[PDB]
């Protein structure tokens, strides 16, 4: 599963 | 007098001293797993907004 870890919010920095 | 009529031929002609080859298991060509640098969703850490 390449490129497949974002469990909590990954890539979700909205600041 | 019998001359022994010698028709004797020895029986050591067991040609095969050893047997013959047997198979064996080909070893394992490992795929070389060395890279752990998998994904982490390059999205600026875990900022809570």
């Amino acid at each position: 599963a390449p490129g497949s870890q974002g469990a909590p919010g990954l890539q979700g920095a909205p600041g | 007098g019998a001359p022994g009529a010698p028709g004797s031929q020895g029986a050591p002609g067991l040609q095969g001293a050893p047997g013959a080859p047997g198979s064996q298991g080909a070893p394992g060509l490992q795929g070389a797993p060395g890279a752990p640098g998998s994904q982490g969703a390059p999205g600026l850490q875990g900022a809570p907004g």
